[PDB]
RNA sequence: GUGGGAGAGGGUGGUGGAAUUCCCGGAGUAGCGGUGAAAUGCGCAGAUACCGGGAGGAACGCCGAUGGCGAAGGCAGCCACCUGGUCCACCCGUGACGCUGAGGCGCGAAAGCGUGGGGAGCAAACCGGAUUAGAUACCCGGGUAGUCCACGCCCUAAACGAUGCGCGCUAGGUCUCUGGGUCUCCUGGGGGCCGAAGCUAACGCGUUAAGCGCGCCGCCUGGGGAGUACGGCCGCAAGGC
């Protein structure tokens, strides 16, 4: 799955500053790596359409932050979609 | 022409019928009656009398090869299923223990209508 | 009647290689045991459920016996 | 890596020559798998409650090991094989779970 | 975020015993079966009942619950891998990033359809036996499609809590599942029952609202005609909106 060991180095990598977990540019981070993680387990076992729903649900709320960035703060939106090879 | 002087005895009780075979400790038969085999031919096949004749016939047939201590085996419910035993006590042979092995299963087949 | 919970000791519910302890919970048969019977809780009778079922394939609880009387 | 419990009976009728031929295979394929194991409990001849492969007996083994957690259901496989080897059970190990404390 | 937690949540593979059917052998005579009674049926080519062995398919007894999970449909042997949702403790981080949601897209019991398998039990149609005034039925014996699997369609329902979703507010008592806690109890999140105020035509609902409010979507405006006709979209068809 996703172990607690690959998960910080996810944080550390995409923290604004030391100590910080909850920044968009973490939450998005995170929620990315988990599609990956489910969009490759989809790939096999295509009949598993109850996986198949929180997936939908991971992507709404990556681009409900997405668009949130957007907003306000534009420049760290393109380095960040930019990072992480999206749209 | 056998000479087992022991053995078990199978009591197979449905709502329509009540027969009874007598066999060896391994399983093996050695007589056997019904309420068939009795003159009863219909419906009073089911009937306790017919389960308390055909236990005593079997039971008269086995102490013709010598049946003296007897295991009891009892499978399904129906009219009857008391009866036989009770019978089979006083049949003469001397009865050992008695076991009931009705077969249950675990949900694996569907049943008739009937049985829905 | 005496609850099996109540005369017992302190014991592992997840061994399920500890039949002398999982015969206690059989009935009779094989069945198991309802929670009149048991005296656990919820919880504990969930797991009681796995752990006989496991015991159950190694050979070492029965899956059904035979009754003796009537 | 997780760690698990195995479970393996075999024909309670093998004799030294063909008991550690049985067991060291046993060694063998955890050694292919990647299986570390941490300890190991042998109880042998025990009555079973029906009969398995018309033997009223089997002879018990339980390892435990910690290995890759992919491989489990290819190495579940592989101990199946022997035709001696006849029951099989692999579980997740987990907490001893105390009642009645 | 961190650390914990329960679960027939899902998908894949593997696997275990009981039972039914059929085959093989052993043993064993005269019927079994079935019904309110019976008959077709099966049985001397030896059945039913019993022991042993084997094959195959399907469903998981007890645990089992007035229980749990899921958005609904719905999900019960066990094991493992992959995996979703959710809940609690800490008060750590971002700083309104929220709610609903016409379209669209995805899911959607059973039945049915296509291709290829599979086929034990059950079983539309159908073949018989009875009942009857008649039996085109209930009861009985047989039995095909199908039920099962793989892939692709089909989009309906008493799809029910006949109650859309989210939030706030408004007495409690009691039973329960699962967490935490200074663990007669307190404090959360679900699942039940009584019941304050109040609502409701009444039955009834009542911190899981049908109460007081607010936001958004769906829908309703007499019955028969009729979920029919026409048109369109979708479908291989049956037919669906
Ligand atoms: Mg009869
Ligand atoms: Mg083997
Ligand atoms: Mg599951
Ligand atoms: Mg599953
Ligand atoms: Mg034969
Ligand atoms: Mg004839
Ligand atoms: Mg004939
Ligand atoms: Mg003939
Ligand atoms: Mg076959
Ligand atoms: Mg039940
Ligand atoms: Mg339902
Ligand atoms: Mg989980
Ligand atoms: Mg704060
Ligand atoms: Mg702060
Ligand atoms: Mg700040
Ligand atoms: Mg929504
Ligand atoms: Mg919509
Ligand atoms: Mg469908
Ligand atoms: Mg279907
Ligand atoms: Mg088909
Ligand atoms: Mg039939
Ligand atoms: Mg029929
Ligand atoms: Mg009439
Ligand atoms: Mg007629
Ligand atoms: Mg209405
Ligand atoms: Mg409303
Ligand atoms: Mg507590
Ligand atoms: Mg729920
Ligand atoms: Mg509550
Ligand atoms: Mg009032
Ligand atoms: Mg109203
Ligand atoms: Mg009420
Ligand atoms: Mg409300
Ligand atoms: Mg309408
Ligand atoms: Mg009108
Ligand atoms: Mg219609
Ligand atoms: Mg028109
Ligand atoms: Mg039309
Ligand atoms: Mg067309
Ligand atoms: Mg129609």
């Amino acid at each position: 799955p996703i172990t607690k060991e690959e998960k910080q180095k996810v944080i550390q990598e995409f923290a604004r500053f030391p100590g910080d977990t909850g920044s968009t540019e973490v939450q998005v981070a995170l929620l990315t790596l988990r599609i990956n993680r489910l969009s490759e387990h989809l790939k096999v076992h295509k009949k598993d359409h109850h996986s198949h729903r929180g997936l939908l649900m991971m992507v709404g709320q990556r681009r409900r932050l997405l668009r949130y960035l957007q907003r306000e703060d534009p420049e760290r939106y393109r380095a960040l979609i930019e990072k992480l090879g999206i749209r | 022409k056998r000479q087992v002087a022991s053995g078990r005895a199978y009591i197979h009780a449905s709502y329509n019928n009540t027969i009874v075979t007598i066999t060896d400790p391994d399983g093996n038969p050695i007589t056997w009656s019904s309420g068939g085999v009795i003159g009863y031919k219909g419906s009073r096949k089911g009937t306790p009398y017919a389960a308390q004749l055909a236990a005593l016939d079997a039971a008269k047939k086995a102490m013709a090869y010598g049946m003296q201590s007897v295991d009891v085996i009892v499978r399904g419910t129906g009219a009857g299923r008391e009866q036989a035993i009770r019978a089979l006590q006083a049949s003469g042979l001397q009865v050992k223990s008695i076991v009931d092995d009705t077969p249950v299963p675990h949900n694996g087949c569907r049943p008739k209508k009937k049985f829905r | 009647k005496a609850k099996v919970k109540a005369t017992l000791g302190e014991f592992d519910l997840r061994d399920y290689r500890n039949v002398e302890v999982l015969k206690r919970f059989l009935s009779e048969t094989g069945k198991i045991l309802p929670r009149r019977r048991t005296g656990l809780s919820a919880k504990e009778q969930r797991i009681l459920a796995k752990t006989i079922k496991r015991a159950r394939i190694l050979g070492l609880l029965p899956f059904t016996e035979k009754l003796v009387r009537k | 890596m997780r760690r698990y419990e195995v479970n393996i009976v075999l024909n309670p009728n093998l004799d030294q020559s063909q008991l550690a031929l049985e067991k060291e295979i046993i060694q063998r394929a955890l050694e292919n798998y990647g299986a570390r194991v941490e300890k190991v409990e042998e109880l042998g001849l025990r009555r079973l409650a029906y009969p398995i492969a018309k033997d009223p007996q089997g002879y018990f083994l339980w390892y435990q090991v910690e290995m890759p957690e992919d491989r489990v259901n290819d190495l579940a496989r592989e101990l199946r094989i022997r035709d001696n080897v006849r029951r099989v059970m692999v579980v997740k190990s987990q907490e001893p779970f105390l009642a009645n404390a």
